[PDB]
């Protein structure tokens, strides 16, 4: 389940598929997809059934309205499934399978082999229905790799047709709304890349809009959505900010209630956070963003000195949730997560130096970060499975250690699943199409 | 001595740094400050992140600690505030130990051509020309040791390609250039105009550019810009930028009227 191993699978399935196309139609093709397709769990099969069925444009995901670990755990019989209806040449199922692993392959980093399979399928089958979450990631990887014009055309395109594309088969308006909602976010990101950062806000409070005229709104849409526009709000200048204050479209309580695009950005970090409260991940993301936020208006000549201790507490909030989204004794394994809480042990650190001075707890919590810094390189430069546990281990007894010194105390949220205080599902409520498109 | 009083900063200048300070206090502020030390590779340490913006003009710091690794094959960094978290950067010291005076001076003219090509991009976009030529950001870390400055450092994101000359998409790549060339000259009220023609080529010579060694000339005369101001200008519209190509005239870039300095 190494990004390098999935990516020569994926290249072998592709060589494969540029084999037969020179080839014509054996029952012992048929037999071995059989066998590959029924050797997996009935939750990955059911999952292929239905992504065959086309009942979704996108792979759900539990708390949108796990599947990453049932993917990751049957990622080699899924892909061995996949290169087994690719002999059989049954593209719709290797289809099935390559819309059942995007987003996680994404996650991997090789979604360039696996768009070259879906490639592949569709040429020997062009009828093959392929889910708009493969093309909204060719636009993606369109956007990383600076094609803004490649990106942009897919998804107007995608955003014009209602959601239309290829052989594929809607089964309601609100999915294809659901597309056009993920396009719109993708073309405020492609905006954010050039740093049209009022344009880019726009798209990103189009997308939201979209997001909330589902029937179930999308929390992980309306997460990401908020996301990026805490970043673009951090971007502004006050003129951009000042400008998306007063205009009369968009309606959003953040915008009326604060006064500085840095106040606004952390209010939004806080929203997008409280929007996936039970993928601890995100909330780390998102409230070391909003400690950032904090950290920088408190600093700032805009901040009144009366407030300034405030808003610091707000920040000290914040890097304590996110200290918080993992317990003494509980392994971490990504590089971004553990880097995550390295940033977010300073942070705190750096807002206990801010309130009390070069004090002896903040010289031992800055010590133990510098430490925890140095296992995390480490970490980041190994290529041992074990030695990067060993690491992650002891990055993280670290990262103990600075919330002891720190005296970090949990909150308790009636949602025992929750990784956000009920002081920000409290502002969620209040947050607030066709005519926007 | 009198260089290690000068190097301490004090809760005062911390305020100013993380406020945001001019280059003018800035400048004066480490004035006697000397020259350092390399870093100490393979460590982690205390800094000041510093970074400049052309808009506003300010130098703003925040705290943060960084690993100083490897030399590549210019050595690995990884401090707590990048953009990319799982990208690469690659930070760098002059070989012959310099003051932070160069190391300030460097990135202020990175970023104002940054600046500049960003505007230009904006304005490719709105023409649907495709975006080629970039400039990779750069930011200064200050190593820290109790609270006094022992080093200086420049920090960029690493880029995997070839240096090029632009001699050797749709267009050419001098093209692009030298249309970025006018498009300083133009949005910078005829004050400034950026000369670079030269960069890391990426993606097999196919992908995009980011330009290095950039010469600023300018009647406003900086730190950055070069000995040359005006006549720098003339050279360019008279030798180098001789006629307008497709991407001058999409942009609405007209010629200037000058007059040979000196
Ligand atoms: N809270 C949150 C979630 C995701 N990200 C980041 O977004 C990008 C892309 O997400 P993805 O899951 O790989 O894209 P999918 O097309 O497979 O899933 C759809 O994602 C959108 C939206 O959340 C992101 O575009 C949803 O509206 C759709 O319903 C689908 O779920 C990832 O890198 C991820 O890290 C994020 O930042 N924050
Ligand atoms: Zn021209």
């Amino acid at each position: 389940n190494n990004q390098k191993v999935v990516a020569v699978l994926l290249q072998e399935c592709k060589q494969v598929l540029d084999q037969l196309l020179l080839e014509a139609p054996s029952e012992e093709d048929k037999s071995e997809d059989q066998r590959c397709r029924a050797l997996l769990p009935s939750e990955l099969r059911t999952l292929i059934q239905e992504a065959k069925e086309m009942k979704w444009p996108f792979v759900p995901e539990k708390w949108q309205y796990n599947l990453k670990d049932v993917i990751g755990a049957g990622l080699q019989q899924l892909l061995a499934s996949l290169r087994a209806s690719i002999l059989a040449r049954d593209c719709a199922a290797a289809a099935a399978i390559v819309f059942l692993v995007d987003r996680f392959l994404y996650g991997l980093d090789v979604s360039g082999k696996l768009l070259q399979v879906a490639k592949g399928l569709h040429k020997l089958q062009p009828a093959t229905p392929i889910a708009p979450q493969v093309v909204i990631r060719q636009a993606r990887i369109s956007v990383n790799s600076g094609k803004l014009l490649k990106a942009e055309y897919i998804l107007s395109s995608l955003i014009s047709n209602n959601g239309a594309t290829g052989t594929w088969l809607y089964r309601n308006e609100s999915d294809k709304v659901l597309v056009q909602s993920v396009c719109i976010q993708i073309r405020g990101q492609i905006l954010q890349k050039l740093g049209m950062w009022y344009e880019a806000a726009e798209l990103i409070w189009a997308s939201i809009v979209g997001y909330l005229a589902l029937p179930q709104p999308d929390k992980k849409g309306l997460s990401t959505s908020l996301g990026i526009l805490a970043d673009i709000f951090v971007s502004m200048s006050k003129n951009d900010y000042e400008k998306f204050k007063n205009n009369p479209q968009i309606n959003l309580s953040l915008l009326k209630e604060f006064d500085h695009h840095l106040l606004s950005a952390a209010e939004a970090c806080k929203l997008a956070a409280a929007f996936s409260a039970y993928t601890p991940l995100f909330v780390l993301t998102a409230v070391n963003i909003r400690g950032t936020c904090l950290l920088s208006y408190s600093s700032s000549n805009d901040c009144p000195p009366e407030l300034k201790n405030l808003h610091l507490c707000e920040a000290k909030e914040a890097f304590e949730i996110g200290l918080l989204t993992k317990r003494d004794d509980e392994p971490v394994t990504g590089k971004q997560e553990l880097h995550s809480f390295v940033k977010a042990a300073f942070g705190l650190t750096t807002v206990h130096r801010r309130l009390h001075g070069e004090t002896g707890t903040v010289h031992a919590a800055s010590q133990l970060c510098k430490e925890a810094m140095g296992k995390l390189y480490n970490f980041s430069t190994s290529s041992r499975s074990q030695d990067r546990e060993a690491l992650s281990q002891e990055v993280m007894s670290v990262i103990a250690q600075v919330k002891e010194h720190l005296q970090v105390q949990s909150f308790s949220n009636v949602d025992d699943r929750s990784y956000v205080p009920e002081s920000f599902e409290c502002r969620l409520d209040k947050l607030i199409f066709q005519k926007i498109l | 001595k009198e260089i290690l009083e000068a190097r301490t900063l004090q809760p005062d200048d911390f305020e100013k740094l993380l406020a945001g300070v001019r280059h003018d206090w800035l400048f004066q502020r480490l004035e006697n400050t000397g020259v350092f030390k390399p870093s100490q590779l393979h460590r982690a340490h205390s800094a000041l992140l510093l970074k400049y913006s052309k808009k506003s003009e300010l130098w703003t710091a925040q705290e943060t600690i960084v690993y100083l690794g490897d030399y590549l094959t210019a050595f690995w960094v990884h401090h707590l505030h990048q953009e990319e978290i799982l990208g690469r950067y690659v930070g760098k010291d002059y070989k012959e130990q310099k003051g932070l005076w160069h190391h300030f001076t460097d990135v202020e003219r990175q970023m104002t051509a940054q600046h500049y090509v960003t505007e230009f991009n904006k304005r490719l976009y709105e023409q649907n020309i495709p975006t080629q030529i970039f400039y990779i950001p750069s930011t200064i870390l200050l190593i820290l040791e109790d609270k006094t400055i022992k080093g200086c450092i420049s920090v960029e994101p690493y880029i995997l390609g070839e240096f090029v000359k632009l001699s050797n998409t749709e267009y050419k790549a001098t093209e692009y250039g030298l249309a970025y060339g006018h498009f300083s000259y133009e949005f910078s009220n005829h004050r400034d105009v950026v000369v670079d023609l030269q960069g890391w080529v990426t993606g097999n010579g196919k992908g995009l550019i980011y330009l290095t060694d950039p010469q600023i000339h300018s009647v406003d005369q900086k730190v950055f810009t070069t000995n040359f101001g005006k006549r720098g200008i003339f050279y360019f519209f008279n030798n180098q930028h001789v006629e307008c190509n497709e991407i001058c005239h999409r942009l609405s870039l007209t010629r200037p009227s000058m007059e040979k300095p000196c």
